[PDB]
C-alpha cells in the first residue's frame, strides 16, 4: 500500500487505476516533492558549512 | 651481488597486481560517478520504464 | 596515549611491540608480516607471534573530520582520492628503487 | 559458518551471543547498544558486556569495491528513510 | 535459524552454546556428554549443565565486509611499500 497509494487530481488513489499520462504527472510531482525536500536540506547544510 | 634482488611484487594480491599493471602501463584510475547527487529527471521517452522511474525516487 | 606503526606510519588502535626489537607495530600488520617472513621487519631477528607484548594503554584518538568529510558520499570521494595517492606513492617507490 | 546479527540482520564476521536472551549479535553493535541502552535488545532485560559469549568461527578491484560501497551505502540510507516514512504512516 | 552440532556435524534442533569454546551443540548430545565425561570433544574444557545457554534466534555484501576487504588490501599495499622503502633506504 505505501507504494501503491499516490495522490493524483488532488485526491488519494490507487496508482494502477489512473491513465498512463496521469501516472507520469503523478510520479513527476512525487519526484519533485522529494527534490524539494533535498533542496530544503541542502541549503541548510550549506549555510552551516559556510560558517 | 652484495645486495638482494628486489621482488617488487612482495605481499601483493592478484587484484593489486592488475592495479599495479594499470598504472605501470600509465592508464588513469577509475572514478566514482557523482551525478547521483544532482539526479536529473527522466525524459518522456524513458518514463515508460517503471523501473527507471523507481530508480529515480529511490535515489 | 598515541602510537604509530613502524610498518605503515599510521596511527594504530592496537599497538604491539616485538620482544626482539624496540619498534612498535599495528598487530594485524606485523602478524601478516610474520606469517610470510617469520622475522622482525626491522632488525631481521627471527620472530614468532607469541613474542609480541601488547600495550593495553588506550590507542591514538580519531583524526578530526574535514568539513568535506561530513557526508558519506564525500567520505567515499575522499577515500577514492586518498587511495589513488597511496597507490601512486607505492608505484613511485618501486621506480625510485630501480633508479 | 553463516551467522546473522540480530540488530543489523547482516552476516557477521564476529558472532556473539548474550546469555540474557540467546540472540546472536555482531560484537561491535551489541557493545554499542549496551553502552547506549543497557538492556538486551530483544528481551529488554538488564545486560552487561561480560555476559556475552563469543561463538566459534577475497578482493577484486578497488574501483569496484568503492562502487560496491557506494551502492550499498545508498541501500542502507534508503532503508532508513523508508523506515522514517513508514513510521510516520 | 538452524545450526550444525559441533559434536557430530548434524543439524541442531535444541541449540546450546559451549561457553568455553563457542561451539553449538544439540541439547540431546551435550547433556549426556556432561553426564558421562563433563567435557567437549574439541576444546577438552570443563563444562556443566548450567552453562548450556540456549539459542533463541539481505542479499548484498554488507558494509563491514566491504570495509574489511579494503582494509585487507590496504595491509598488502603497506607491507609491499615497507619492503620497497626498506630496499630503497639501503
Amino acid at each position: 500500500c505505501t507504494s501503491e497509494i499516490i495522490l493524483s487530481k488532488d485526491k488519494f488513489t490507487r496508482i494502477a487505476i489512473l491513465p498512463r499520462e496521469e501516472q507520469m504527472k503523478a510520479l513527476n510531482d512525487e519526484f519533485q516533492m522529494y527534490r524539494g525536500w533535498m533542496n530544503q536540506r541542502a541549503k541548510r547544510a550549506a549555510k552551516v558549512e559556510k560558517k | 651481488t652484495h645486495l638482494p634482488v628486489p621482488d617488487y611484487d612482495a605481499f601483493l594480491t592478484k587484484c593489486m597486481l592488475k592495479e599495479m599493471d594499470r598504472m605501470k602501463k600509465k592508464e588513469e584510475m577509475g572514478k566514482l560517478d557523482m551525478s547521483r547527487c544532482e539526479l536529473p529527471a527522466p525524459s518522456a521517452v524513458k518514463g515508460v520504464d517503471r523501473k527507471l522511474w523507481a530508480k529515480v525516487l529511490r535515489n | 596515549m598515541s602510537f604509530v606503526c613502524g610498518i605503515s606510519g599510521e596511527l594504530t588502535e592496537d599497538p604491539v611491540v616485538s620482544q626482539v626489537s624496540g619498534h612498535i607495530f599495528d598487530r594485524r600488520l606485523i602478524v601478516k608480516f610474520i606469517a610470510e617472513n617469520g622475522t622482525d621487519p626491522i632488525s631481521h631477528g627471527e620472530l614468532s607471534e607469541d613474542q609480541l607484548v601488547s600495550l593495553k594503554s588506550g590507542g591514538t584518538g580519531s583524526a578530526p573530520r574535514n568539513v568535506s568529510g561530513t557526508s558519506i558520499p564525500s567520505l567515499l570521494k575522499m577515500l577514492q582520492d586518498e587511495w589513488d595517492t597511496v597507490m601512486l606513492n607505492s608505484f613511485s617507490l618501486r621506480q625510485q628503487l630501480q633508479i
